[PDB]
């Protein structure tokens, strides 16, 4: 019932001192349970990966969602808007309970500080059952002892709504903030994410890496896959150096 | 609907050179509808993948004719276009088996070329989840890979004011190029192979008529070229000369473009 | 007796404890959420309200708790001040409370409807600003059972040098030394990484409890 959320997708698989926590943090709660009963230590649940655009959370939390090998399950935020009515028992008891009965799956989500609005004006505003639907995620996984199964992971674009109640193990305890790191940091995540073409091997990083500036993963692979574009038409069956900045300064 | 039995595509038509005075962008057009299918193996060993498509949008020209001319000039089997202004309709929810019956055929064709026309009939978010779910079903049944992500993306709209379209555009379509609409050295292409008709005199210079009718659609030039030996035969003659008819054409674009 | 009013400015403790009790024993387990009231539509769910109260009313065990009610009690104000009149009708009607019991919590109590605030509907009133440390030791003592510690050990500086805190935030500064001691691979975990990292953490918690 409900296949618009029960079915959403039907998916098996897709700035160190972030990814390191974060890697970590959602593979090591996965099987290393022996030492979490040997010294009674909770597994984190939510996580509050929240800062700054120019960043990438969707891409970076895809390419965690890689570096766990795990089924990954796909949401947005303004999905949970709905015409209908009940929607908070229906969907979050339909999502929880393929994911409470299912295999252990990563549910990576993003856009939640606008749907998570406790609305300040009272003057017209039809988000109500939504925080309905926050009342219970909360309620599921606050008032749920057994809730040690499958995690949460939240992703929040700014931090200009914030429930202060959401200070809790299952509830957005990882309060990731981004310290805008270094571009070559940029250019090694995008170095990783372009050593599969042919690259000639005269490459510097220093312009195509100080041209990075504020600009998403997602942007990043637009230059990659931009560069293949021209590239592909250039002649040479390698890539060149100047094909970054040029894309750069081509979309960008 | 209409759509199922309008939207297979048949019986060719204009061809290749009857371009609306693109000369760089028919090139830019070209290399992907054309180039990918003439050498698969070039792009698949001198790059990577071959490119997505391209991008018309903005002022309409001669618009929807240059894509059934990419179905006239194909080498091996003309591929499906699809229409927007037939997804909203009364009683909503069929556009999913739709799109889903029309993309099982897009994977029983070998994974053909699909176009998609008229998004600006679906477009403009800006009630309306009845066409949230076509709109935000399609681009998820595109960008989506599942079925395939490398054939064609290609949007030939009107009006520019969608939202959601213009958002998430960037990931998988490209060349977010304008109309470049005909200027005046264009025609004299269309009249030179619209000259294989019966035999014209070669009296009618093609610079000159083709100067003589500015603001004139492909719609419109094919109309004067029907027109021509409309009223050329009409005569019951047997050759056709600008001086028969050169009053019917400043005519037929004054009189009816004042 | 027919309400109370449980409201804690500092951090939290109304739903650590209504969540002792409520998952203790609760009576029944019916969880009532305090934000879907009126309606996303056009407002003729009183036949939802009165099936609710009906159905709250019908069975003979009933417990409602109410959470985050601050966002709720602030033409479309007329519908909302309608049903504040229908919660005068409701609960100050031709209907005796003597077997039903409904609790209420909030965040501020800065606009908790002080016309509401007359003595009858919410007549318990506690505060939670220090809750006399036995929450704090006790979930101390219930957290640092499986947790293996060398024999010198203080409590004294985790409780003492903690205020205005909760067990679950206790709890995620205590696990946080815990990740911190985890991550050093040692099998014992002294009390100085939870004396130094719950003292700085803590004052990090103190910054950005707002």
């Amino acid at each position: 019932y409900d296949s618009r959320v029960k079915a959403m997708e039907v998916d098996e698989r897709p700035l160190d001192k972030q990814i390191q926590e974060l890697v970590e943090a959602i593979v090591l709660p996965m099987n290393h349970k022996e030492k979490f009963e040997n010294l009674g230590i909770q597994p984190p649940k939510g996580v509050l990966m929240y800062g700054p655009p120019g960043t990438g959370k969707t891409l970076l939390a895809r390419a965690c969602a890689a570096q766990t090998k795990a089924t990954f399950l796909k949401l947005a935020g303004p999905q949970l808007v709905q015409m209908f009515i009940g929607d908070g028992a229906k969907l979050v008891r339909d999502a929880f309970a393929l994911a409470k009965e299912k295999a252990p799956s990563i549910i990576f989500i993003d856009e939640l500080d606008a749907i998570g609005t406790k609305r300040f004006d009272s003057e017209k505003a039809g988000d109500r059952e939504v925080q309905r639907t926050m009342l219970e995620l909360l309620n599921q996984l606050d008032g749920f002892q057994p809730n040690t199964q499958v995690k949460v992971i939240a992703a929040t674009n700014r931090v200009d709504i914030l429930d202060p109640a959401l200070l809790r193990s299952g509830r957005l305890d990882r309060k990731i903030e981004f310290p805008m790191p270094n571009e070559e940091a940029r250019a090694r995540i995008m170095q990783i994410h372009s050593r599969k073409m042919n690259v000639s091997p005269d490459v510097n990083y220093e312009e195509l890496a100080r041209c990075t500036d504020d600009f998403n993963g997602a942007q990043c692979k637009a230059v990659c896959v931009e560069a293949g574009m021209i590239a592909l038409r250039r002649g040479a069956t390698e890539l060149t150096h100047e094909d970054y900045m040029e894309g750069i300064l081509e979309v960008q | 609907p209409t759509v199922t039995m309008m939207q297979v595509e048949e019986k060719p038509d204009v061809t290749y050179s009857d371009v609306g005075g693109c000369k760089e962008q028919i090139e830019k057009l070209r290399e992907v509808v054309e180039t990918p299918l003439l050498h698969p193996e070039r792009f698949v060993n001198l790059g990577i993948e071959p490119p997505k498509g391209v991008l018309l949008f903005g002022p309409p020209g001669t618009g929807k004719t240059l894509c059934a001319r990419a179905v006239a000039n194909r080498t091996d089997a003309c591929f499906i276009r699809v229409i927007g202004s037939e997804l909203v309709q009364k009683y909503v929810g069929e556009g999913a088996r739709m799109v889903r019956e029309l993309f099982e055929m897009a994977r029983t064709k070998k994974a053909c070329l699909i176009f998609f026309d008229e998004i600006d009939a679906i477009g403009g978010a800006r009630g309306d989840n009845e066409v949230q779910r076509t709109m935000l079903e399609l681009i998820n049944q595109l960008d989506g890979f599942d079925p395939r992500g490398n054939i064609k993306v290609l949007m030939a709209t009107n009006r520019p004011d969608t939202l959601d379209p213009a958002l998430m555009r960037p990931g998988r379509l490209d060349r977010k190029i304008e109309f470049s609409l005909p200027d005046l050295e264009g025609r004299t292409h269309i009249f030179k192979i619209h000259a294989r008709s019966m035999s014209v005199e070669r009296d009618i210079r093609f610079e000159l008529l083709a100067r003589l009718c500015p603001n004139s659609t492909g719609a419109e030039i094919r109309s004067v070229c029907t027109e021509a030996g409309m009223f050329a035969i009409r005569a019951r003659r047997k050759i056709a000369t600008e001086k028969d008819f050169l009053e019917a054409v400043n005519k037929v674009i004054k009189s009816y473009a004042k | 007796p027919k309400g109370c009013l449980l409201y804690g400015p500092p951090g939290t403790g109304k739903t650590l404890l209504a969540r002792a009790v409520a998952s203790q024993l609760d009576c029944n387990f019916l969880k009532v959420v305090s934000s879907s009231i009126v309606d996303k539509y056009i407002g003729e769910s009183a036949r939802l309200i009165r099936e609710m109260f009906n159905y709250a009313r019908d069975h003979q065990p009933c417990i409602i708790f109410m959470d985050e009610i601050d966002a709720i009690g602030g033409s479309a104000d007329r519908e909302i001040q309608r049903t504040l009149m229908e919660l005068l009708n409701q609960m100050d009607g031709f209907d005796t409370l003597h077997r039903v019991k409904m609790i209420m919590a909030t965040n501020r109590p800065d606009t908790l409807d002080p016309a509401l605030l007359r003595p009858g509907r919410l007549d318990r009133k506690i505060h939670i600003d220090l809750p006399n440390e036995q929450a704090r030791l006790d979930i101390l003592k219930i957290h640092a059972g499986p947790i293996t510690k060398h024999g010198e050990i203080d409590y004294e500086a985790i409780v003492k040098l903690s205020d205005g805190f909760n067990g679950a935030d206790l709890r995620n500064v205590c696990t946080e030394a815990g990740m911190f001691a985890i991550r050093a691979d040692h099998d014992f975990v002294v009390q100085e990484d939870f004396m130094k990292a719950v003292r700085k953490v803590a004052d990090s918690k103190k910054l950005e409890s707002k």
